[PDB]
This record gives C-alpha cells, structure tokens and sequence, in this order.
C-alpha cells in the first residue's frame, strides 16, 4: 500500500451538476408517457465536490453517491465500500476488469490508503489479510486500459434493502472544464445481492498522475417526472422540489405549462420546539399493593382498587420480565408512558 | 440443521437461483406450525418470487405465537421483529428431543430488556448493560444495572409451553427484478395469435399474444402502459419481446 | 473438560498473581464467581464476574487489593501487594438460570503457596 | 391556534415564452412567509408592482392581475 | 444482620439416610438462591442441587439425580436436604449456600454466595 | 453393510438385573425403529418395548412396564436395556431389532425387521 501525500491542500472545489444524475428508476417499459416517481435521484443543479495531481481522500457515504468521471487515460480502478474499512465490518471491494470484474464482499483486512498500481501492471497494493468470504461475482474478463474529452463514465452507487445498485452509463462529451448540459439516463448494470450497512467509502486509482478528475454528489429523496420517448428512452426530467415552476411541471403532469395560475402545493410553517405540560404531581401510583399482593380475590367476588393523584411509571411494570400476558386494548403497551387518565 | 441460531442473534440464509418445489415442505407431516400471511400455503406451488430468506432461531413454545405481524412481547419487540406488511410462511416444529438437555439446554438465548423496539428484520448483537434508572452504571450490573440477555432453561420435563420449538421464518420478497425462485411448475409450448390465459413467471392474464416491435433494453423485463398495468413481457426461456 | 483451572501455582510478596478460570466453549456465556477458602475453614465470597462486567461487592472480609477481570472466554482474578494473608484455596463456578438455578461446574481450585 | 399555513400559486408565463415565475402565498402575512407586494389574496412575491393599469391576463384577485412585460 | 445456620455434625452408618437443615435468620426469605454444595477432603467443591424456596422447584446434579431430595420449608424460613444410599465416597463436609436476589425473581439476575454456613 | 450386534450371553441368578448392549454399525443411526423382543423356549415370541433414540422417547409392554428401561445413547450408536426383578420365567433368548424409516419421521412408516442382533 502507498499513502500519497503529494497533494495540495486546497478546500473541495465545487461546479454544476446541471441536468446529471437521472437513472433509469425502475426494470419496467413505458414510452410516450410522463411518470412520476420519488426515489433517491441527484438533484439539479446540486453542487458537486470536484476531485482530481492525486486527489482522494476518504469520503461519506450517506444515502448513496453519485459517480462520475472524465478522463483520458482510465485512471479509475474502482470504489471501497464499508463501515470502518479496517475488517472490523463486511467490506465491498470492486477490482477493475483488467484482472477481473469483481466485486468480493469478503472481509479484508484494508491498508488507510488503497489503490491499484501501473504501462504494466505489477503491484497490487489493495488489502492485505482477506478471510471470512460470503459473497462472490467475477464478471466475465475484459481490461481496464491503464493508460475537450471524448469519454464520459457515468456511475450511481445505492445501498438499498439488501441489494447494492450500480448503474451506469456512458457517452460522448465533450467539455473541457464541466459536466455537459444536456439528458441522458443510467441503466442498470448488475444487480449486487449484498445487505451491507455502507456508510463511508474510498475511490481506487492507477508515482504520475493521468488525465483524469471525478465527482461525487449525494442523492436525497426527491420526486421526478420523467419522460420516455418512443424507443423507451428517458430523454428529459423535471426536479418538482427545485423551484416552483418545476414544481407546476411536476403537477400539471407537462414539460409544457400554459399561461395560467396553478395550484401546486401548501406552504407550512414548520415547529421548532417540543412543549410537553404535565401537572406537579410526584407521589407514585399505589400499584404495588396489588400486583405483589398475598390475598387475590376471587373472581365471583373480585377486588376492586382505584389509583388516582399519583404519577404512574409504567416502564417499570412494562419492562418487568414477571407477567406472562400483557395485551392492550385501545391503547398501545409501549406508548403508555406517554398519556394521562 | 444441527445448530439453530440463538433468537437474539439469529441466522439468515439466503436461498436464490434454484427451483423451490413446495409440496415436500408443505406436504411434510413433520411440522406443527405453518402458517402463511400474504400467500396461502396451498398455492404456494405456483409462485415465482424474486429471492427468498430463511430466518431460523429457537424460542418458547407459548412464544410460537408472538412471530407473526401485529403481535407484542419480549421476543417481537427485543428479538425478532416481523413486519405488518409481511409476505412469507411462518414454520413451527417441537424439537425437545433434539434441543432439550436433562439439566437443561443454555446455548439459546434471548434479549430482555432493550431501550426500544426494534425495526422490522433490525438485529442487535450487543451486550451493553441496560440501564434501567438514572443512576450511570459504569459497566456493572445490580439494581436498575441489568444484564440484557437471559437464556431458556429448556428440560424434558417441563410443560408444553415451556418446551423448545425451532422456527423457520420464509420471507417472500415480490420487487421488479428477475425472480429466481419459482415453484415446481411445468412448461408448455408458447402460442401466438390465439386468445390464451397466461402465467409469465408469476404475471396472470388472459389474452392474445403477438410479436412486438418495442425497443426492451436487456434489463427489462415486462412493460407497462400508461394505465400501469402489464402490457408486455419478455418471455423467461426465449429472450423474445412479446406484446400482450 | 467444563470448568478447567491450573491445579497450583506460587507467586512472591507483592508481586501480581493472574489466575486463569477458563470457561468451556458449551458453558461460555455463563455467570463466574470467586471464592477464598481459608485452610480449615469455609469458603467466602470474594469477587464475582459476568459476562458482560463485573457483579459488584465489597464488605464481604476481602481486601481491596483484590480484582477480577474478565476477557473473552477466560475469567482473570489479580492479587497486587500480596502478602502472608493470602495463601488459600481458591475455586470458580458456574451457574445459570431462568427459574430453575442449574448447576455450578466448581474447577479442581488453585493452592497458592506464597 | 394552529401556525401559519396557506396554499401556494405560482403565477407564470408560458414555457413558451419565459421560465421566470412569480409565487403567491395565499392569505398569508408578508412577515411569515420565509419584489415583495402585498395585497388583499396575500403578499405576492418575485412580480414587479407598478402604477399603469393593463387588462387582466394572469388574475391574482381582490383586483390584482399579473402580466408577463 | 442476614445469616444461615443449619444443625450440628452427624455420623452415619454406610447405607442410611442423613437429613440436614438450613435455618435463615434476618432478610426477606424464599427469594434467595438457597444452594447445597460439598468438598471432599483434599479436593475441590463438588455440587449437588439448589433451590428456590418461591418457586418451590428443585434441582440436582446428574450425580446426584435420584439420590438427594431437597425441600425449602417457607413457613419456618428453613431449607432442607435428605441424601440416601451413602457410600465410602459419600463422607465430607456439607454447606448450604445463599444468593441475594435483584430484578424480576424469574429471570436468573442475582449477587454472590456472600453467605455460607458453618458446615456439616 | 449395516448390521446390529450385542454384548455375548449372561447369567445371572433370579432376583437380580441383566444389562444388554445393542450396537449400531453402518447407516444413518437415531433414525431405526429399534425394539427388543424375546422368545421363551419352545414358545412363540414376546414383545417387551421399543425406542426410537432421536425422540428419546421409550414403549414398554403391559407384562414388562415399571420392570424394563430401555434407553438409546446417540453418542455411540448404541442401544441400551435394563431389567430387573429376574424370575425363573423370565429367562430366554433376547434379540435387538431394527427397522428401516422413511418418510416424515414423525408418523410411523417403517420397512420390517430385515435385520437382527445374534441372540443374547
Ligand atoms: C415486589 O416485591 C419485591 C420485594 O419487595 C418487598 O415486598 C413488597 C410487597 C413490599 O412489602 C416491599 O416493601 C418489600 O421490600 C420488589 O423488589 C424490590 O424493589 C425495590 C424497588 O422497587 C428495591 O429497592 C431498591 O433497593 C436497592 C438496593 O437493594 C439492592 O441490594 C439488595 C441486597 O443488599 C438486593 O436484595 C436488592 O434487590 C438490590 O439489588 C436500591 O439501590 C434501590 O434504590 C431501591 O431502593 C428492593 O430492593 C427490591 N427487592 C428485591 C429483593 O428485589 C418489587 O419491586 C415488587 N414489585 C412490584 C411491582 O411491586
Ligand atoms: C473469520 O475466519 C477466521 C478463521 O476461521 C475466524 O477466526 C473468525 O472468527 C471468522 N470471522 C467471522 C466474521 O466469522
Ligand atoms: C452502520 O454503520 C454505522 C457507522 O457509523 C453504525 O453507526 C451503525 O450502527 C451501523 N448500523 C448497522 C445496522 O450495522
Ligand atoms: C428510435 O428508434 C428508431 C429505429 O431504431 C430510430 O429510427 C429513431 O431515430 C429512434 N429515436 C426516436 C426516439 O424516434
Ligand atoms: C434455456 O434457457 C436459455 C436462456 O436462459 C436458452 O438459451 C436455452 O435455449 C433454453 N433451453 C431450453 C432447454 O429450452
Ligand atoms: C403582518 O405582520 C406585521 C408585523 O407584525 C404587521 O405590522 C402587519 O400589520 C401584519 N399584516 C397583516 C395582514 O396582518
Ligand atoms: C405609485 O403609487 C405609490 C403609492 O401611491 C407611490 O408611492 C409611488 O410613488 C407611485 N409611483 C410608482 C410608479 O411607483
């Protein structure tokens, strides 16, 4: 493993991410229609952190990341996936196809600053101690090269009720300095069965730099309306929570709006603070006389014990381990604690 | 199995690409519970699902009725909580000549007390010290400090519901993905043109299949029209787009 | 083997003397206690460990020198500043529960010679 | 009482011709709503007031109309 | 304050039956752990059974299973022991050991064998 | 290949108690139907009892119960009887005997007694 360390150290740079970040949301044809669908999506016009010299530091991971990269020389090797990283977690590794596509979930053992070296191949400086293996995928071989744009790689990373979604698409580009202005969908590109809790994660990269930068966003629960074309192709999208003629296009169910007034939604006022007022009373319920009681009644002539002016702590005869039934009628058992009779 | 999980930290297995013939689990005299929510147990045969998971823990025999949606207890809120909208097949066996011990079987145990409930198919393998007052305990148990697991001193003498039970709890997930799990069903020879009642692994229908000319990309799988319902499908032997 | 402890061992004055109660791989999530037996007479509570820390006493004719720690499936008792005093015989058990108290596996004990 | 709720308008040329919106808050006071105008159906915010009367092509109401110059 | 008494030393012909009490002076009584453990001359303790006098359930070592009855008598606050069948091996003293009792009393949540009794 | 064979013969005089073997060697054992019978000499065979070792679970005879335990221990794949209060009747050939299962396992399918111990 090699820590690089010849890397200035700047602030994250920030650019545009105009109209990136729509994936196909779903496995189903449609075309010629608008659908609307609020899933995890990149926003428009998000802000996006902007990484190149050898830049890669470590970076969150929060509902999922978006992915994307320009290069000239196929500088990117793959992702590390995990919780920790450091095999105290089940970690996810992705090797480039030059060996093979891989993505292992087995537990490794990771170096604080992992990469693939190169032009040939000769280190392979990823993990060192690599036991505990649950999960295998070897996608058929192929070969990462490893060494305005031509190429542009597009990737989306989820981590959702147990599979780990990776889409992908690619494209001609063609800036010098930007992510282009203009539509194209992800597909899905496998389908990984992996119920792996991802919260952090590390980008692998093939000392000289190559012709390369990426980017990450962060995806956020959103609604779109996207629209297929004939062939089933995604070509437009409006983000409804961006601004409020987006939010019209979105209700009015059109690209389209004519010239008009539209009632798209309800504005609230939101509360900050949590007032909770229950009476001055501290002496606790007589509950005790009747639950340890040594002389029950019996049911024909059952006793009857009223409780009142008293503060009643039900977490201790609801979390008490001795009663074999405790079913509740109107009222939940775990939410009890929370009201007054 | 010869070594159940523990319900406090129960095991999963996941079953995928294979064929699931049901009628020898089901048709089998050896369990005592098999009850079904979200499908009935005697069509099960018929059913394609997209992956299923087989959850396997022991607990109580008056505890077999707490694994099911809706239900309270120290088990459903601290151990294994199953959620309301669950689709799947809850299975319950005695196994006191397999789990029970004459001094009594200690390798199975159970959460007490936790500071909440958990969230359907959440596990917590913890052993923190449950804190039950407001006194810090520093790591060490007594009054209001108490230890949160406790095991089931199971022995062949003690009454029904007191007696081992093994749990198998099948989980049938139904997302829009290639199923892999799918009954002890038959194939027939596809016909065109003619007015047909259908099953397209799992999709139902009755109707007249013809050639489409849809451009599918190679993920997609059926189709559907702007009322959403299923207006096509990719046959599941023959990668051929159909139109429905 | 169940409960497997070292028949004797001989630590110097005001050393640190490490007793090692290992407990069994089928008796491992079990409830550890300690005792001291005086020569002749009956043995008394000294310290006791869980699983998950320690069970908490004092006031039970124990010094304070006395500590127990508990690692994995192995439960360590330290001495520190031993002396004279405490050359005894000491023994671990088991136990568990739920309503019916089970068993106690008591090991072979360790004779401390100082 | 209840907080401060009202619905929202966007009022709008057509895609046609402009992607420049004005928003009404209705029945809403100017202060609690975070070119601010204020008038009897709310304040109406990101429309430019002016003195020159027009006829009405994007109504706002209490007499108010909106138009896209 | 608390503390656990049982009767003298007796000696017995190989073959009989010996009963041996426990008296409880002080505390709450039926919720301790009362225990019956032995040590044979020259060798470490050996268990043989324990009861809750509350839930008035007995237990017992394979040992010993069939061999030793152990009942705990609430009304004097006493626990007792018969053991049959004694054999050559079966000589030693015999001690009746105490726990202190926290939380629900039906779950297993309880302190050391603080106190012991004076032997048998 | 499978096959089930005991400890040779005893004698014991009346009164006391007989302890006979059943070894298991070969298949897939706790899963035999495994029964004990005798026949007295010049007469026609007795049941006595029956046990399958993985419900752990042993049938006796009206003739022989409270005078018969049959166990099965699982470790060594062997099969266990002990009888007591030996009469001058009581003496005889004694056979252990096997059966095939299969099926649930739980409710009774079984093959018959292909194969038998060598006498007792
Ligand atoms: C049912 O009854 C038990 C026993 O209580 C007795 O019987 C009832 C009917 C009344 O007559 C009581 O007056 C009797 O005492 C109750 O268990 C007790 O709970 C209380 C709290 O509600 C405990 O008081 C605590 O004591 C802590 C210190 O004691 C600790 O150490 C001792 C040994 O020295 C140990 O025996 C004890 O269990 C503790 O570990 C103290 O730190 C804390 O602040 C509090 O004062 C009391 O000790 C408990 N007794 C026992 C033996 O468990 C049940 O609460 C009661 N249940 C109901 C629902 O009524
Ligand atoms: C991984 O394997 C090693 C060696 O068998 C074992 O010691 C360790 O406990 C295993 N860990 C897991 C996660 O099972
Ligand atoms: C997931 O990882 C995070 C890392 O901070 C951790 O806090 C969280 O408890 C983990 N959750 C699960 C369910 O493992
Ligand atoms: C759709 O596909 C057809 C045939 O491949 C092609 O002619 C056409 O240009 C494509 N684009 C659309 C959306 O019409
Ligand atoms: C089985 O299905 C595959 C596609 O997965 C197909 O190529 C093959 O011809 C089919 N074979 C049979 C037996 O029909
Ligand atoms: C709106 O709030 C301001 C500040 O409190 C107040 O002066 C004004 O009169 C209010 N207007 C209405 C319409 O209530
Ligand atoms: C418009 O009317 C307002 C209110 O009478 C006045 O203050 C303002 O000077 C006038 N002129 C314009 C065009 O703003």
């Amino acid at each position: 493993c090699v820590n690089l360390t010849t890397r200035t150290q700047l602030p994250p740079a920030y650019t545009n991410s105009f109209t990136r970040g729509v994936y196909y949301p779903d496995k189903v044809f449609r075309s010629s229609v608008l659908h609307s669908t609020q899933d995890l999506f990149l926003p428009f016009f998000s802000n996006v952190t902007w990484f190149h010299r050898f830049d890669n530091p470590v970076l969150p991971f929060n509902d999922g990341v978006y992915f994307a990269s320009t290069e000239k020389s196929n500088i990117i090797r793959g992702w590390i996936f995990g919780t920790t990283l450091d095999s105290k977690t089940q970690s996810l590794l992705i090797v480039n196809n030059a060996t093979n596509v891989v993505i292992k979930v087995c537990e490794f053992q990771f170096c604080n600053d992992p990469f693939l070296g190169v032009w040939m191949e000769s280190e392979f400086r990823v993990y060192s101690s690599a036991n505990n293996c649950t999960f295998e995928y070897v996608s058929q071989p192929f070969l990462m090269d490893l060494e305005n744009f031509k190429n542009l790689r597009e990737f989306v990373f989820k981590n959702i009720d147990g599979y780990f979604k990776i889409y992908s698409k690619h494209t001609p580009i063609n800036l010098v300095r930007d992510l282009p202005q203009g539509f194209s969908a992800l597909e899905p590109l496998v389908d990984l069965p992996i119920g792996i809790n991802i919260t952090r994660f590390q980008t692998l990269l093939a000392w000289t730099a190559g012709a390369a930068a990426y980017y990450v966003g962060y995806l956020q629960p959103r609604t779109f309306l996207l629209k297929y074309n004939e062939n089933g192709t995604i070509t437009d999208a409006v983000d409804c929570a961006l601004d409020p003629l987006s939010e019209t296009k979105c209700t009015l169910k059109s690209f389209t709006v004519e010239k008009g007034i539209y009632q798209t939604s309800n504005f609230r006022v939101q509360p900050t603070e949590s007032i909770v007022r229950f009476p001055n009373i501290t002496n606790l319920c007589p509950f005790g006389e009747v639950f340890n009681a040594t002389r029950f009644a019996s049911v024909y002539a059952w006793n009857r014990k009223r409780i009142s002016n008293c503060v009643a702590d039900y977490s201790v005869l609801y979390n008490s381990a001795s009663f074999s039934t405790f079913k509740c009628y109107g009222v939940s058992p775990t939410k009890l604690n929370d009201l007054c009779f | 199995a010869t070594r159940f999980a523990s319900v406090y930290a129960w095991n999963r297995k996941r079953i995928s690409n294979c064929v699931a013939d049901y009628s020898v689990l089901y048709n089998s005299a050896s369990f005592s519970t098999f009850k079904c929510y979200g499908v009935s147990p005697t069509k099960l045969n018929d059913l394609c699902f997209t992956n299923v998971y087989a959850d396997s823990f022991v607990i109580r025999g008056d505890e077999v009725r707490q694994i099911a949606p809706g239900q309270t207890g120290k088990i459903a809120d601290y151990n294994y909580k199953l959620p309301d909208d669950f689709t799947g097949c809850v299975i319950a066996w005695n196994s006191n000549n397999l789990d029970s011990k004459v001094g009594g079987n200690y390798n199975y145990l159970y959460r007490l007390f936790r500071k909440s409930n958990l969230k359907p198919f959440e596990r917590d393998i913890s052993t923190e010290i449950y804190q039950a007052g407001s006194t810090p305990c520093n790591g060490v148990e007594g009054f209001n400090c108490y230890f949160p697991l406790q095991s089931y001193g199971f022995q062949p003498t003690n009454g029904v519901g007191y007696q081992p039970y093994r749990v198998v709890v099948l989980s049938f997930e139904l997302l829009h993905a290639p199923a892999t799990v799918c009954g002890p069903k038959k194939s027939t020879n596809l016909v065109k043109n003619k007015c047909v009642n259908f099953n397209f692994n799992g999709l139902t229908g009755t109707g007249v299949l013809t050639e489409s000319n849809k451009k599918f990309l190679p993920f997609q799988q059926f189709g559907r029209d702007i009322a959403d319902t299923t207006d096509a499908v990719r046959d599941p032997q023959t990668l051929e787009i159909l139109d429905i | 083997s169940a409960l497997t402890q070292p028949p004797s061992a001989s630590a110097s004055l005001g050393a640190s003397v490490t007793l090692t109660c290992t407990l069994s791989s089928g008796y491992s999530n079990y409830k550890v206690d300690w005792y001291q037996q005086r020569p002749g007479k009956g043995p008394r509570f000294v310290m006791r460990v869980g699983t998950g820390g320690i069970v908490g006493s004092k006031g039970d004719g124990i010094p304070d020198r006395f500590s127990v720690l508990g690692s994995g499936l192995n439960r360590y008792l330290t001495i520190k500043n031993i002396q004279e005093e405490d050359e005894s015989d000491y023994h671990c058990g088991a136990d568990q529960g739920s309503g019916s108290n089970f068993v106690g596996v008591f090991g072979g004990g360790t004779k401390l010679t100082v | 009482t209840p907080c401060s709720f009202g619905g929202v308008s966007v009022i709008t040329p057509g895609t046609n011709t402009s992607n420049q919106v004005a928003v009404l808050y209705q029945d809403v006071n100017c202060t609690e709503v975070p070119n601010v105008f204020q008038t009897r159906a709310g304040c109406l915010i990101g429309a430019e007031h002016v003195n020159n009367s027009y006829e009405c092509d994007i109504p706002i109401g209490a007499g108010i109309c909106a138009s896209y110059q | 304050q608390v503390q656990l008494v049982q009767s003298g030393a007796e000696v017995k012909k190989p073959g009989s039956s010996v009963k041996v009490s426990c008296k409880a002076s002080g505390g709450t009584f039926s919720s301790y752990a009362i225990s019956w453990v032995r040590q044979a001359p020259g060798q470490g303790l050996e268990w043989m059974g324990g009861i809750i006098p509350i839930f008035g359930t007995a237990n017992y070592a394979q040992k010993f299973q069939g061999r030793v009855t152990i009942t705990a008598d609430e009304s004097t606050s006493t626990a007792y022991m018969e053991l049959s069948s004694l054999r050559s091996e079966d000589t030693a003293v015999y001690y009746c050991a105490r726990r202190e009792a926290y939380g629900p009393r039906d779950y297993y949540y309880y302190y050391g064998m603080d106190v012991w009794g004076q032997g048998t």
